[PDB]
């Protein structure tokens, strides 16, 4: 799901430098395993950024046609201070280009910020609250069309649409469309910190967030964690938790899985298959390091063959080995990481008929789910729960939940099956 | 964290 393109692109060190930052080396690796050296930053008014042709995350193939190919971090800094003023890098670009097209949540096509603000004003201070305008509106525009929704709101009423909205919702209702007002990051990164109650912690909330999501969010999560609540997320992490399960959930949050490469690495699939089985069902205890550093190191499609191929190593498959090999918060957060790992939409699918199988509802993770997926894969959720379920996740959210909370719910569910 | 200004 990448896009990859080489260029060569053709420098002059100007007064100030060439105008960026290199991470990487054999000793200072990007992401983990990995020796590449890469662009960190891009500065203004700079060499690069007047050129207008490298981008941040480039990967460097080459200066003056030397090859920059498992050096050490000082080795490739040293041909870039010794090269000259005309500096021909070879470099890699790495390009996303899907988005949102696995969402059900869809950008309005005939948007209008302040019609939407003014209309939710409106249906705000009728008497008795619309609650199903405020609906309507809010759960079919886009997260970033809620911004500017919530923006003209405070223009046109000098008030915030979250504090107005607080008191004109209740109940479900409210935590559903407070959820939707953030921002992705910014709704993550709250769930995260109302999770943490030192030896109350919610353990659950903090494992699907942070084995769920990718480096590219987690970065923004740790960007606007630390933002909001004035200390890295990592620090909370450590303050509120302990042993093995601190340490996976400290080495996720980083956010530095390696990015799959081109080639497939059928050598380190069969040995991490190997160390994986060594390090469990095969000897007595269990070595965690071991099982740590290569889940949370190696690709996701590099491990979605590391578990297949292990099979063929262990009579129990990754997740039945883990019910055996460990307990507590340490097990849950492994099965719910190798089932991220192995088909994420089938993951959060269990999570939602989980949420509401039994008696009542956990609505603190269907709402996050609802809200955090619906503009990510949630038609995938919805294909992978109906094949499973054999009834759609619309049928279950109607069972479940009721009135304009259940019509919020549905809305984020987009459909049947 | 941060890299090498070049
Ligand atoms: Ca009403
Ligand atoms: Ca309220
Ligand atoms: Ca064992
Ligand atoms: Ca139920």
């Amino acid at each position: 799901l990448y896009l990859v393109t080489e260029e060569e692109i053709n420098l002059t060190r100007g007064p100030s430098g060439l105008g960026f930052n290199i991470v990487g080396g054999t000793d200072q690796q990007y992401v983990s395993n990995d020796s590449g050296i890469y662009v960190s930053r891009i500065k203004e008014n700079g060499a690069a950024a007047l050129d207008g042709r490298l981008q941040e995350g480039d990967k460097i193939l080459s200066v003056n046609g030397q090859d920059l190919k498992n050096l050490l971090h000082q080795d490739a800094v040293d041909l870039f201070r010794n090269a000259g003023y005309a500096v021909s890098l070879r470099v890699q670009h790495r390009l996303q280009v899907q988005g949102s097209a696995y969402g059900s949540v869809k950008a309005y096509t005939n948007f209008d910020a302040e019609r939407d603000a003014l209309n939710i004003e409106t249906a705000i201070k009728t008497k008795g609250v619309d609650e199903v305008t405020i609906v309507n509106i809010l759960t079919n525009r886009s997260n970033e069309q809620r911004q500017d929704i919530a923006f003209a709101y405070q223009r046109r009423t000098k008030k915030e649409l979250a504090s107005a909205l607080k008191s004109a919702l209740s109940g479900h209702l409210e935590t559903v469309i407070l959820g939707l007002l953030k921002t992705p990051a910014q709704y993550d990164a709250s769930e995260l910190k109302a999770s943490m109650k030192g030896l109350g912690t919610d353990e659950d909330s903090l494992i699907e967030i942070i084995c769920s999501r990718t480096n590219q969010e987690l970065q923004e999560i740790n960007r606007v964690y630390k933002e909001m609540y004035k200390t890295d997320l990592e620090k909370d992490i450590i303050s509120d938790t302990s042993g093995d399960f601190r340490k996976l959930m400290v080495a996720l949050a980083k956010g530095r899985r390696a990015e799959d490469g081109s080639v497939i690495d059928y050598e380190l699939i069969d040995q991490d298959a190997r160390d994986l089985y060594d390090a469990g069902v095969k000897r007595k205890g269990t070595d965690v390091p071991k099982w740590i550093s290569i889940m949370t190191e190696r690709s996701v499609p590099h491990l979605q063959k590391v578990f297949d191929r292990y099979k063929s190593y262990s009579p129990y498959d990754m997740l039945e080995s883990i019910r055996k090999e460990v307990k507590g918060d340490l097990e849950n957060a492994f099965l719910n990481l190798v089932q991220c790992i192995q088909n994420k939409p089938l993951y959060f699918a269990d999570r939602l008929y989980d949420s509401m199988k039994g008696k009542g509802t956990r609505d603190k993770v269907l709402i996050r789910i609802m809200v955090s997926r619906s503009e990510v894969d949630m038609l995938k959720i919805r294909s992978e729960f109906k094949r499973k379920y054999g009834k759609s996740l619309y049928y279950y959210i109607q069972q479940d939940t009721k009135g304009d909370y259940q019509k919020a719910l549905l809305y984020l569910c987009g459909g049947d099956d | 964290g941060g890299g090498t200004s070049v």
